[PDB]
RNA sequence: GCCCGGAUAGCUCAGUCGGUAGAGCAGGGGAUUGAAAAUCCCCGUGUCCUUGGUUCGAUUCCGAGUCCGGGCACCA
RNA sequence: GGGCCUGACUGCGAGGCCUGCAAGCCGAGCAGGGGCGAAAGCCGGGCCUAGUGAACCGGUGGUCCCGUGUGGAAGGGCCA
RNA sequence: GUGUUGGCUCUUGGUCGCGCCUGCGUAGGAUAGGUGGGAGCCUGUGAACCCCCGCCUCCGGGUGGGGGGGAGGCGCCGGU
RNA sequence: GCGGGGGGAACCUGGGGAACUGAAACAUCUCAGUACCCAGAGGAGAGGAAAGAGAAAUCGACUCCCUGAGUAGCGGCGAG
């Protein structure tokens, strides 16, 4: 592993896809699109005391950077 | 920020900010005007219809008790007994198809039209032409035809005021004197406040009764909160 | 879509037959008669669309 | 199947936030006319698509109807 | 050719045409309910043999049967 | 679109709330925008006579103000 | 001064994860979360004391067997 998040796991999965719609609408599903993705977040930090970073991961990133800064 | 009005000593009284309530209202407005004579303070108020598609175009009548004296005249259109029933109950223009005749020449001093069914047809074709797009001709469900004539012209003294929303849907009426009696025009805006809330077609989404207000004829115009 | 449309018989609220119909010649025209269920036998009416 | 716009002079189209119907072109009439024009004046016709309600009245305001025009979406 | 009128009705049918399937097709007579004569009776579309299409899916006018504790309801079962 | 992607700011549009502050097809002392109350209203102008000044226009006029003073004006009444 | 790492026929948890063939075509669907690449704890891990079941004022950790219906149902409601 090298990205996962820092502040837990949002490293992984995705199965998807679509066609089309028109049900609760005219009639049934236009059903189909076998389809298969990634799906996740962001980077960034700050300072320990004079030298540092953070890397991390989005939000649990925000309230966690602030978590440490209380230290 | 200085205008054209003596009546600015009573604008001063006239503090609107607040929609306060009708009590409070009968108070500060019997105060608020005595001018010439004694204040002929009115109600009047706003709905949100449409009086265009006339599913909705209302009036009739409540029974605002009171005792009574002024405001809305009608006609008691008939024959000898019911003149007699009418007439005492409480009526401004009184008689028959003869008055009918009287108006169809150039006779008309009644806002509202009472005729009961034995002159009926004569009021209603005769004068129909005449009283027509003016809300002066009877109309079945319009507190206007009926052979009660006593009666309804009777409240009219007792005490009538009627109800009929204007082209842009607002109606007005009487529902207390000046040094009133108060209560009174109280009470009878009430009886409208009601038979009128009943009428509000179910065709109605939101804001109905919108405006509603006391005005008088030639006077003051100030919007009620029926609540209170 | 020709001015052959169909339409059915519905009768005075009390009910509603069916059967299809046309256009053409009289168009609108409507009224008809039929019979519902209603009661027993009863005018019905026609017409709707 | 919904969602918008229109319906006016023969043509194409203006149009009070309710009081009059108006352009532009076609068509016609005289002067001008090597001459074609351009010029130049002058006109012609209107349930303002239909049916009712609002109003003292309504091209206009609202409902409904038919039609044409636009668009947008599906279709076993 | 004229008059008057909706049965080109719902509930339905016994019993047969053809067909292996499903089809499609013929129908006296009983009921409610009317319409043409006064009536003996005809009328459950046309003078008849072609104008036709499963099943799924979904719509609308019902209905007022079902509802995943109960009241209702999304939703949904049968009719048209 | 939205998330890190923070700061000051020039501004311009739709919408609903109130004001105009506004409302002149036509007889209408008169540019009545309605529908209500509805013959009276008012004197910090001691007044509609006069003065200018603020504002909106279809000549007019409507409206909001500063002043100038010596029971006055207008709504009524009628009338269109 | 510690720990691991390195293995291991099959069983095992999670990580990632496919065409055939069926649907006598085949794009939803299907085989299937199956084959296979991986990481890893074991001697077996897995799961393991309820924001559960289920509607009786009922049960009571988790796991595996028989039954629960192949009904309840999921669906080019078709193969399945």
């Amino acid at each position: 592993m090298k990205e996962g998040i820092h502040p837990k796991l949002v490293p992984a999965r995705i199965i998807c896809g679509c066609g089309n719609v028109i049900e609760t609408y005219s009639t049934k599903p236009e059903i189909y699109v076998e389809v298969c993705s990634k799906c996740h977040p962001f980077y960034t930090g700050q300072q320990r005391f004079v030298d540092t970073e953070g890397r991390v991961e989005r939000f649990q990133r925000r309230y966690g950077d602030s978590y440490r800064k209380g230290r | 920020p200085k205008h054209g009005k003596r009546y600015r000593a009573l604008l001063e009284k006239v503090d609107p900010n607040k929609i306060y309530t009708i009590d409070e209202a009968a108070h500060l407005v019997k105060e608020l005007a005595t001018a010439k004579f004694d204040e002929t303070v009115e109600v009047h108020a706003k709905l949100g219809i449409d009086p265009r598609r006339s599913d909705q175009n209302v009036r009739g009548t409540v029974s605002l008790p009171h005792g009574l004296g002024k405001q809305v005249r009608v006609l008691a259109i008939a024959k000898g007994e019911k003149i007699k029933e009418a007439e005492e109950a409480g009526a401004d223009y009184v008689g028959g198809e003869e008055i009918i005749q009287k108006i169809l020449d150039g006779w008309m001093d009644f806002d509202a039209v009472v005729a009961t069914p034995d002159v009926m047809g004569a009021v209603g074709s005769k004068l129909g032409r005449i009283l027509g797009p003016r809300g002066l001709l009877p109309n079945p469900k319009a507190g206007t035809v009926g052979f009660n004539i006593g009666e309804i012209i009777r409240e009219i003294k007792a005490g009538r005021i009627e109800f009929r929303n204007d082209k842009t849907g607002a109606i007005h009426a009487p529902v207390g004197k000046a040094s009133f009696p108060p209560e009174k025009l109280a009470d009878n805006i009430r009886a409208f406040i009601r038979a009128l809330e009943a009428h509000k077609p179910e065709g109605a989404k939101g804001t109905f009764l919108r405006s509603v207000y006391v005005t008088t004829t030639m006077g003051p115009s100030v919007r009620i909160n029926p609540h209170s | 879509r020709i001015k052959l449309l169909l339409e059915c018989t519905e009768c005075k609220r009390r009910n509603y037959a069916t059967e299809k119909n046309k256009r053409n010649t009289p168009n609108k025209l409507e009224l008809r008669k039929y019979c519902p269920w209603c009661r027993k036998h009863t005018v019905h009416r026609e017409v709707k669309i």
